């Protein structure tokens, strides 16, 4: 029972572009009508309006579900085996751990790459849009919440439960995340550079969807060796661009491909950490096989 | 400096080491000059000329009362998430003599020609001929990448490290940490 030369898994939890604007903390109560920040030239640079001390970022998130369900598979036996393994894993334990990690990541400002640097107050607001109506909202503090430590909270647990349900396919889930970071008047934002050209949509600065989903998927915390760096964006071969080092090398047994091949062909269930990493990769999706 | 504060920049995936160190130094700059104090200075203990880096940690040499308000200040704090910071510890009695300073110069002939023509009211050709190709000079030492309103891309930071000496002359330092003409404790 060999593998399929063609294998692909559609990504799940795919967010959209994040629009950016500027305003004052006093106007946080009614963000409506906040003027946007337009890119300007000096290279290209983007600065907040003449009188604006707080930056605002708004992005939506959808939960499709069926992570384990493969999109395309050459062999039927492999697809059935994968679906069976996924059902068994879900029955044994639910995705509540991944959902909890995602909830913490969304609550904190880990997503912001350069905007978080030099932020005195970062307030995140995650709403829930169901049938076009805001069913339930949540407001957290990225600064108060530990960046390198995971703490339990009623709101975080509720969000993790909602995410787990959406992933399991209970119902459509839409979450509108809006962050407000205090930087300073006339400060310089660090939007996503384009191939100096700054990324701008509708004459408004924004961050790439993939660039946001990369940080949002920082669920890989089971690496063999930890130097205190913290969570690393889930990527094959545990590659890191900034650090320039790739953890979880293929020589070891922690490799995603090796773990999946063993747990599929030999039915060898690896440690809970390895299983979590494998499920995270399957949720993120990609191209495997040949 | 009766109290030494060691700020160790913890590795982070979201930001690179150069950008992280640059942001830390910039944030500390406003947290010290604006905060006041008679002597404010920092040194790079990890400084190495092989990698041409600025070091993975910094040591701020200041008095006890000065550090009491410096660490307590919100501006100098709040970055404990990406940086591991401890408490003041008495520095060892033996210390070397080193003075860290900054070099201020312009490497663009156009800026010099403009500055010259804007004083004596000269012509364009008069300012161009007066600025030769031998007036462009810059430090070749390791310069960290700092991106700010000065330059869109990463701008070099000119940092001069004083040679190790025996006699160490202390004294009041600059507001931004520039060399005031005296060495600092090396330990």
């Amino acid at each position: 029972l060999s593998t399929a030369s063609v294998l692909a898994f559609e990504r799940k939890l795919d967010p959209s572009d994040a629009l950016m604007s500027a305003g004052a903390w006093a106007q946080r109560d009614a963000s409506q009508e906040w003027p946007a920040v337009t890119v300007r030239e000096k290279v290209d640079v983007a600065n907040l309006p003449s009188d604006a001390d707080t930056l605002k970022v708004r992005f939506t998130l959808r939960v499709l579900g069926g992570a384990g369900t493969p999109s395309a598979c050459n062999d039927a036996a492999y697809r059935d085996k994968l679906l069976q393994t996924v059902a068994t894993y879900v029955n044994d334990q639910g995705f509540a751990e991944l959902a909890r990690r995602y909830a913490h990541n969304l609550a904190n400002a880990r997503f912001l790459w350069r905007n978080r640097v030099g932020a005195e107050a970062v307030e995140v607001r995650i709403n829930h849009i169901r049938q076009g109506e805001v069913a339930r909202a949540w407001r957290f503090d990225a600064l108060a919440i530990g960046l390198r430590d995971f703490k339990a909270d009623a709101e975080l647990d509720a969000l993790a439960e909602l995410i787990a349900s959406g992933l399991s396919g209970s119902g459509h889930v839409l979450l509108e995340v809006v962050a407000f970071a205090r930087i300073g008047d006339g400060q310089e934002v660090f939007p996503s550079q384009e191939l100096k050209t700054l990324y701008s949509v509708r004459d408004a600065a924004a961050i790439h969807s993939q660039k946001i989903g990369n940080a949002l998927r920082t669920i890989d915390t089971w690496y063999p060796d930890e130097d205190g760096l913290g969570p690393i964006a889930v990527e094959p071969y545990g590659s890191v661009t900034s650090q320039g080092k790739a953890y979880r090398q293929p020589k070891q047994k922690l490799d995603f491909y090796t773990l999946l091949d063993n747990w599929v062909l030999r039915d060898e269930a690896p440690a809970v950490e390895q299983q979590h990493y494998v499920i995270a990769n399957l949720i993120r999706g990609g191209v495997f096989g040949e | 400096m009766d109290h030494y504060l060691d700020i160790r920049l913890r590795p982070d995936p979201e930001f690179p080491p150069a950008q992280l160190m640059s942001v830390l130094f910039g944030k500390l700059h406003q947290a010290l000059v604006a905060q006041g104090g008679d002597r404010i200075g920092v040194s790079f203990p990890d400084l190495d000329e092989s990698r041409s880096r600025l070091g993975e940690r910094l040591r701020i040499h200041a008095s006890a009362d000065d550090l009491r308000a410096l660490l307590a200040r919100p501006w100098l704090e709040g970055l404990r998430d990406h940086l591991q910071f401890g408490e003041p510890a008495v520095v060892p009695h033996p210390t070397p003599y080193r003075q860290v300073s900054r070099v201020q110069a312009k490497s663009n002939p156009e800026r010099l020609r403009r500055r010259l023509m804007r004083r004596h009211d000269l012509s364009e050709e008069e300012a161009r001929k007066r600025i030769p190709d031998t007036v462009a000079r810059a430090l070749d030492l390791p310069f960290v990448t700092l991106r700010s309103q000065s330059t869109g891309q990463h701008f070099r930071l000119f940092i001069r490290h004083g040679p190790l000496q025996v006699t160490a002359e202390e004294g009041g330092f600059t507001c931004y940490g520039l060399s005031k003409g005296g060495f600092v404790p090396w330990f």
